[PDB]
């Protein structure tokens, strides 16, 4: 327990699971959504899947 | 012979769109329907800024209406819906026989089961893609506070 | 440090960021 | 331009399939396409083998040459 | 199981005269 | 196109091989043949490794590579169905192999023999006799050091073995069995090494002789510790002749051909390129290299 | 306190039948109402 | 299919940077979405020594992608597919003529790191993009720098044996079909020839286990002076000796398969661009 | 720009049946 001719500052980073607050003011964004496509994938005679 | 008296429990699943939920207020949603119209991904802004009159130097000033440009993102989601086969051919043959109504019923009620599972998966990827592009422009309070 | 300048006058040219406490470069 | 018009509309993509999610009575009369199309393009008619012609633009490649 | 060879006429709702979860 | 394998079994699969095989859905399987109706006489990996002959893996490699592969997505009743692996389209392979190696890296993936043993993926059917093998799924970084060590244990039968019996990896240590005879085919893998460096032991150059003699006396790098700090005299008596350039770039041009043909014959089973590989989902869209 | 009281079943819940209704088809256009209001039911909540 | 990928671009794009980027606009670039990782600008960087093999493994690892517009923000690029082709160009200032070669290799650009990169100011990456090149000179060129690297640090160990202009005469010119290149040879390489080396010294011993794992026949074929080594070595020297040469000749093996080959059909001189597919 | 030679016949307004304002 002798103290050395140096002085050490020991850096570490903190993990940390935060959990957040999401404002958006009224009509922020404006969306364009639009009828969906739908084709038909997999042409099974089990299940079809689109 | 009725041999058995068996209880099962189907799980009761809350089928959310975009409307019913609440960040529905952030977003002014509108159906353009055909998305391939709008090949410009630029969409331009005219902030036209007011002026206050001013008397005690008389330095008179029409409005400063500046332009700037901005980007539309574009996002595309996709699920499949599972429709099986056989009740797609109970579907296709509408029946006029009062026990064959029956089948037609409970493929009906599977399909529609599977298209509200695909429908509710869409409006599930919708809030996602909406809380992305949320979470994707909002800077952190300790900097907009006093930006702003 | 050219993050801090291009935000702060991002914003006032206008009238992204993977961690908040990164922008400012001390340790608490 | 008769038989090319007779010739370009049979050698055409056929349309994506919509399902408007928002309205009430066009979301049942497109799935009621979709099943009338998945019935006519799976069973043993000549309705399937019609189907196979249009291509729908992954399975056919137009080579290259030299 | 239970419905391992047997088929089924109906079932019975829990009360429910509009809802088709639950027991 | 309609890329779906409904092998049908002829007898009924129990309860517990049912939940034997929806534990491994998603996990590579070897056909016999390309079709869209098989049998279960067939499907799998148990008709080249059976349990009454000696377990041999080149055969194994090279049935991978000439038979085509499919993933296992539904199981039921009477029949399991499959999708099979062309070029051109992206499948979902989730990891379910018992040797737990870590795609972190999202390095491009290989089928395997499974060298680790077979009771393991050897999930087994009471109905109908016959035992189906999961070929291991694995990165080629291990993969060229598993095969090594195949190759490598039948030329050290006669002369620490442990070593080259186990596997290493980042996390952990796996045991993998070795036999006592590697077979037909790996003793033919053998010989066709063998006759090839006894070929290219005098098409050998002579210059970096000269380089790691003056590295092992001057500077010790962490790649030059093999030697402990030793030379032998085969690399004095090559290099009692003078350097030209023209030999030398003559035999280097037949050594770039000579180490094709050798990576020509390490390469064997089929690699998987992977991109996107989601660890919280656990599976990874791969498609055919 | 939001109040004092609750409103609540006076009785216990009967285990109602469904799924044996054998009463026989209309027509075409019961078969086909009965689609549309299973199929449209997916896009009206209430 | 949908195969557009774009990328992030952190800051605004000036006009020299935009006419940096559409001068090499038809080349291809490998892939990690961020901007940061976008290429092989993170082992071409100042943070890493320029090794060269775990940059073949990381170039072999990651996709491609050939770029099709440039803009202020926006990196339109396309990914690379094992189905479809794409056509690309030769856009590299090392220039090497695509004439009527069947095949291309994607190799890290050993011709310096300045010959064939974007340096990005304003940015925090500088894009590296690697060097596409038909497949005889890129075995040339790997002759002829890594017996170059060999000849270079002997003489720098002893310079009695060979002589510098003697090596620099031949190995820095490559000459396929009638053109004639030179190499920019100046570190880099170092590693790759140090397992060169350390496969052919310990080659002797293993062919020696190998002819002895199986009589006269394979032992013919060795010369006076490529068969006397002594019958005396360690158990576990001699199998940790053909355990790590085993696993340098399987990485050399696979190293000197060039990476990503591509393949090419009907390259189109006055365009300078050939129709390209992953092979 | 993109209105760079074009001319305009009429606009769409954002289901603004007396707002002129918007996209």
């Amino acid at each position: 327990k002798i103290h050395p001719g140096v002085a050490m500052t020991v850096v570490r980073t903190d993990e940390i699971l935060s959990e957040n607050i999401l404002f958006s003011s009224r009509a922020s964004t404006s969306m364009f959504i639009g009828t969906p496509n739908v084709s038909r994938r997999e042409a099974r005679v089990d299940a079809v899947t689109f | 012979k009725f041999e058995v008296l068996l209880g099962v429990y189907t799980n009761a699943i809350q089928y959310v769109r975009f409307l019913e939920t609440a960040l529905a207020v952030s977003c002014v949603n509108t159906e353009f329907k055909d998305l391939s119209r709008m090949t410009d991904g630029k969409i331009q802004f005219r902030i036209s800024v007011p002026t206050i009159a001013h008397g005690d130097g008389r330095r008179p000033s029409k409005q400063r209406t500046f332009i700037v440009v901005k980007n539309c993102h574009k996002h595309h989601i996709s699920t499949e819906m599972e429709l099986s086969m056989l009740d797609l051919e109970i579907l296709h043959s509408i029946p006029e026989t009062p026990v064959e109504y029956a089948e037609y019923v409970g493929a009906v009620k599977t399909v529609a089961s599977a298209l509200q599972f695909g429908v509710d998966a869409l409006e599930r990827g919708l809030i996602n893609t909406v809380l992305s592009v949320k979470l994707r422009h909002a800077p952190p309070m300790f900097i907009l506070q006093t930006l702003a | 440090n050219r993050g801090l300048y291009n935000m702060v006058n991002e914003y006032s040219q206008r009238l992204f960021l993977e961690q908040p406490c990164s922008f400012l470069q001390e340790a608490f | 331009r008769r038989r090319l018009q007779r010739r370009i509309a049979g050698l055409l993509p056929p349309p994506a399939r919509r399902l408007n999610i928002s309205r009430g009575s066009e979301f049942t009369r497109d799935v009621r396409g979709l099943v009338e199309e998945h019935a006519q393009a799976s069973s043993l008619s000549a309705a399937a083998v019609w189907r196979a012609g249009l291509l729908a633009p992954s399975g056919w490649r137009p080579p290259v040459f030299g | 199981s239970a419905a391992e060879g047997l088929f089924h006429s109906f079932d019975l709702l829990v009360g429910k005269d509009a809802r088709e979860a639950g027991i | 196109m309609d890329l779906k394998v409904v092998v049908s079994l002829s007898s009924r699969l129990y309860t517990d091989e049912i939940a034997k095989m929806q534990q491994r859905i998603g996990c590579i399987l070897p056909l016999a043949s390309t079709h869209g109706t098989q049998n279960v006489q067939g499907l799998g990996l148990g008709q080249v490794y059976s349990l009454e002959t000696v377990p041999d893996y080149v055969s194994m490699y090279n049935y991978l590579s000439d038979c085509t592969l499919a993933v296992l997505d539904e199981v039921s009743v009477d029949s399991l169905i499959l999708t099979k692996i062309v070029p051109g389209q992206t499948y979902a392979i989730k990891n379910k192999y018992q040797p737990f190696f870590q795609w972190h890296g999202t390095g491009s993936l290989s089928v395997m023999p499974p060298v680790f043993g077979r009771e393991h993926a050897t999930v087994k059917l009471e109905s109908n006799d016959v035992d189906i093998v999961f070929p291991m799924v694995l990165p080629t970084p291990i993969a060229e050091e598993v095969l090594q060590k195949i190759l490598l244990f039948n030329v050290y039968s006669r002369v620490v073995h442990m070593h080259l019996g186990s596997v290493s990896y980042l996390g952990h240590h796996y045991e993998l069995a070795l036999p006592e005879v590697p077979g037909p085919l790996g003793l033919a893998l053998l010989d066709n090494l063998s006759l090839y460096f006894c070929i290219m032991v005098t098409l050998l150059p002579r210059a970096s002789m000269r380089l790691v003699r003056g590295l092992i006396r001057h500077e010790h790098h962490d790649l030059l510790n093999l030697f402990q700090e030793m030379v032998p005299d085969e690399i004095a008596r090559i290099d009692l002749d003078d350097l030209s350039v023209a030999d030398d770039l003559s035999r280097m041009r037949v050594m770039m051909t000579y180490l094709q043909s050798l990576a020509s014959l390490f390469n064997l089973g089929p690699r998987l390129a992977t991109a996107a590989y989601s660890q919280e989902t656990l599976t990874a869209t791969c498609w055919l290299r | 306190e939001a109040d004092n009281q609750i409103m609540g079943p006076s009785s216990y819940a009967s285990f109602v039948v469904r799924g044996e209704n054998l009463v026989t088809a209309v027509s075409y256009g019961r078969v086909m109402r009965t689609f549309e209001h299973f199929m449209a039911r997916i896009v009206d909540s209430p």
